[PDB]
Order: C-alpha cells, then sequence, then structure tokens
C-alpha cells in the first residue's frame, strides 16, 4: 500500500539555515474528489508526532510562517526558512488519500558540526566477570560526527563477527557528537585462548583506521 | 485543553492479553474517529485501523485480524484496543488519535502506551569495572566505565560519583543480549589525578531494589 520515502534520514543544518526536508509517494495522492491528502508530523524526543501541514500546503495551528509545503502528484517537499533550536526532531509524511493510511520513515533534523574522530578506549574482561565464566571486552568508540562509523573486532587474524552488541547514544547535546560502544562477549574459556583483541575502528577521517588493542 | 489520555506502561509475557485505555476528554467524541497507530522500534508507524463512533464498526488493517480487538464506551468516552493473545513481536508503543472526517488527518496524539512482552523474570545487573589495562595514551583523559550485564526489566540508573561526575559521563541505549538487558556508562576525567582522585559508578535497578557501588580502581 502507497509506500512512502523520505530522503534524507539525517539533516545537518546550521540553525540560521533554510532546510527542506522531502518526501515522495508510489502512487499519486491526488484523490478522486480533487484534494490531495499529504500530510507532514513533527515527533520531538520520546513524543506523540504532531500535526504540522493539512493537504500540501496548510499550516496547522500555531505552526509559524516559517514552514512552507509543496508538490504534486507524487512528489512534496517540507521547508523551514529560518531553522531554530525548536525545530529539532523527527519530520515524517504520511498520506490519506489511499486507504490505509501511511507514513514514510521521516528524516531526523540533526544540528551540524565539525568533523570528530573517535577516542577510542579498549577494556579487558575483569577479574569480577572472569570469575564467573564469562569474559566481555569492551570498546568505547566516542565523541566523533558523522554518525557512520564500522566496528571490526578482529581478535587475532580470524575476526569475530557472530557476539557483537554495539549501541549508540543521539546526538549529545552539549557539544553535538556521537559516542558508540562496542561489546563484544565470549565464554571466559574462549576468551583465555586468543591473545590479541584490537577495535579497529573505520570512520571517514583517520585513513589508517584507528586501531587499539591490548594483548592478553 | 482537549485530550487523548492513554494508560501506562504494560509488561506481560507471551500468551496473555492487553487492553489500552484511551479516553477523549474536550470534545464531542462522536464527531471524530479514533485511529490507533503502532510505533514499533524502528520499524515504521503502522496506522492499525480505526473505529468510527457514530455506527460503532472497527475496519481493521488487514495485517491486524483475529488477535485485535478495537472496542469503546461512550458514556466514558473512551476507546480500547485489546491485543489477545501476546507475541515478543508486538512489543511497540500504541497511540491513539482523534481523525477529522473532513481533511482525514491525525490532529490530536494520545500520550503512548508502550507494551513490553518478555518471558523474563527479574534479574540484578552484574556490575563490572572496566578500567586501562596498563592503557597509557590517551591525551591527558582517562576513560573508565562500568558494564551494566544482563538485568531485567528496565530501567537501570548509572551514575558516578554520586552524580558529580556529570560532562565526560556517556551511557549507553540498552541492548537486550539473550533474553535480558546489557548498558555501558563511561567517564573521561582529567588524568591529573586519577587514580588519585576516587572514580565509582552507583548503579541502581529499582525493579529489584539493587543499587550497586564499584570503585574503578587502576587494578
Ligand atoms: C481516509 C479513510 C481511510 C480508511 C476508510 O475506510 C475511510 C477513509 C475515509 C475516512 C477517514 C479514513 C481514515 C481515518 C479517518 C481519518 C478518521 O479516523 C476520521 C475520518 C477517517
Amino acid at each position: 500500500d502507497v509506500v512512502m520515502t523520505q530522503i534524507p534520514l539525517s539533516l545537518p543544518v546550521n540553525l540560521g539555515d533554510q532546510a527542506s526536508i522531502s518526501c515522495r509517494s508510489s502512487q499519486s495522492l491526488i484523490h478522486s474528489n480533487g484534494n490531495t491528502y499529504l500530510h507532514w508530523y513533527l515527533q520531538k524526543p520520546g513524543q506523540s508526532p504532531k500535526l504540522l501541514m493539512y493537504k500540501v500546503s496548510n499550516r496547522f495551528y500555531g505552526v509559524p510562517d516559517r514552514f512552507s509545503g509543496s508538490g504534486s502528484g507524487t512528489d512534496f517537499t517540507l521547508k523551514i526558512s529560518r531553522v531554530e533550536a525548536e525545530d529539532l526532531g523527527i519530520y515524517f509524511c504520511s498520506q490519506s488519500s489511499h486507504v490505509p493510511p501511511t507514513f514514510g520513515g521521516g528524516t531526523k533534523l540533526e544540528i551540524k558540526r565539525a568533523d570528530a574522530a573517535p577516542t577510542v578506549s579498549i577494556f579487558p574482561p575483569s577479574s569480577e566477570q572472569l570469575t564467573s565464566g564469562g569474559a566481555s571486552v569492551v570498546c568505547f568508540l566516542n565523541n566523533f560526527y558523522p554518525k557512520d562509523i564500522n566496528v571490526k573486532w578482529k581478535i587475532d587474524g580470524s575476526e569475530r563477527q557472530n557476539g557483537v552488541l554495539n549501541s549508540w547514544t543521539d546526538q549529545d547535546s552539549k557539544d553535538s557528537t556521537y559516542s558508540m560502544s562496542s561489546t563484544l562477549t565470549l565464554t571466559k574459556d574462549e576468551y583465555e585462548r586468543h591473545n590479541s583483541y584490537t577495535c579497529e575502528a573505520t570512520h571517514k577521517t583517520s585513513t589508517s583506521p584507528i586501531v587499539k588493542s591490548f594483548n592478553r | 485543553q482537549i485530550q487523548l489520555v492513554q494508560s501506562g506502561p504494560e509488561l506481560k509475557k507471551p500468551g496473555e492479553t492487553v487492553k489500552i485505555s484511551c479516553k477523549a476528554s474536550g470534545y464531542a467524541f462522536t464527531n471524530y474517529g479514533v485511529n490507533w497507530v503502532k510505533e514499533a522500534p524502528g520499524k515504521e508507524l503502522k496506522w492499525m485501523g480505526w473505529i468510527n463512533i457514530y455506527t460503532g464498526e472497527p475496519t481493521y488493517v488487514d495485517d491486524f485480524k483475529g488477535r485485535f480487538a478495537f472496542s469503546l464506551e461512550t458514556s466514558a468516552s473512551t476507546a480500547y484496543l485489546e491485543i489477545n493473545n501476546l507475541k515478543n513481536e508486538d512489543t511497540a508503543t500504541y497511540f491513539c488519535t482523534r481523525g477529522d472526517y473532513v481533511n482525514w488527518y491525525f490532529d490530536v496524539w494520545g500520550a503512548g502506551t508502550t507494551v513490553t512482552v518478555s518471558s523474563a523474570k527479574t534479574t540484578p545487573p552484574s556490575v563490572y569495572p572496566l578500567a586501562p589495562g596498563s592503557a597509557a595514551q590517551t591525551n591527558s583523559m582517562v576513560t573508565l566505565g562500568c558494564l551494566v550485564k544482563g538485568y531485567f526489566p528496565e530501567p537501570v540508573t548509572v551514575t558516578w560519583n554520586s552524580g558529580s561526575l556529570s560532562s565526560g559521563v556517556h551511557t549507553f541505549p540498552a541492548v537486550l543480549q539473550s533474553d535480558l538487558y546489557t548498558l555501558s556508562s563511561s567517564v573521561t576525567v582529567p588524568s591529573s589525578p586519577r587514580p588519585s582522585e576516587t572514580v565509582t559508578c552507583n548503579v541502581a535497578h529499582p525493579a529489584s531494589s539493587t543499587k550497586v557501588d564499584k570503585k574503578i580502581v587502576p587494578r
């Protein structure tokens, strides 16, 4: 049923800049009764969605003069003039021109800033854990920009695939970066039968993909 | 203050059912529709279906037949979704929204109701100290951490030095390995004094009435 497709997924913006989110429909959104039901929502963190615009170009109440909507048939665009701290959130687009309504994946408005590199730090499975028979090794991959980064856990030559749990912070409010943490977990035993552990981290910055190891 | 107010967070095993309330206040209930949307973590918001409040008949999105009921109670001005016989892929937050019959949009959204479905039993965390294994090339900054392992349900709350090593801290979102939750938190101290000054992380887990303090020590 009419698959709504937004792109980008992040839109790095400097407050003050014009932003333009955009969305695409997989059918026409012109209805038999001559009207387009493409609506846009804003969902700020852990909250409800909020109607922003009804039928392509109409502000809902509250929504400021600063927002526009346009497009036809299958293509539409949301536009903020001076973006400000109060609009950061995920913008989604839905259609009601065809049954059932559908949403699009959203694009989150992100703050734009200065490329940062991962302060990578790597830790061996402590004493307390070893006693219980397990063994997690943990790499904090911190304070970087942009968002992609690729974790490569190589234990000697043979790199491990099957034991990773990686996680992620949303943009850090204070000086806008991201942090990540990879965490490889082993049984104590496999672990004491390898000597190296390198957190190979591949962020578009340090063309020697940044590697940190401890050898048991 | 025209509202759609919803019940609480619900935590059920497989196989029991759940009945979310959605109570409208301040609007002629019968002139709008109530729609239920489900946000699944990382999945798109699926509209689930609508209930027409004059006639009383549900219109299920095909994908929801069988287990998903919609019922209401118009003196009470309340709307209900009952998911009978719950299975782990349903763990989503459920919103109810009034839809406007003219412009066909959802203009008032309800707060949201999380349903967590797990067969799990309430476990205490294992809090392990993560300290540099003789690791020096950081800058004049060191990074200790705490690895909160295997708890159930959420949340835990990690602080450092009872709330006073605040900037520098980075707690990561709980990912569940194997039926249970695992999380971690790190602090970037200025090394000028550490290990000279104490650094201890403090994990409270309310759902088991467990607080744990571990001093991070060079070894
Ligand atoms: C679009 C539509 C889609 C599905 C359907 O069976 C009816 C149409 C027309 C009425 C719409 C409905 C979606 C839900 C709406 C928006 C409501 O809850 C009130 C008016 C309703």
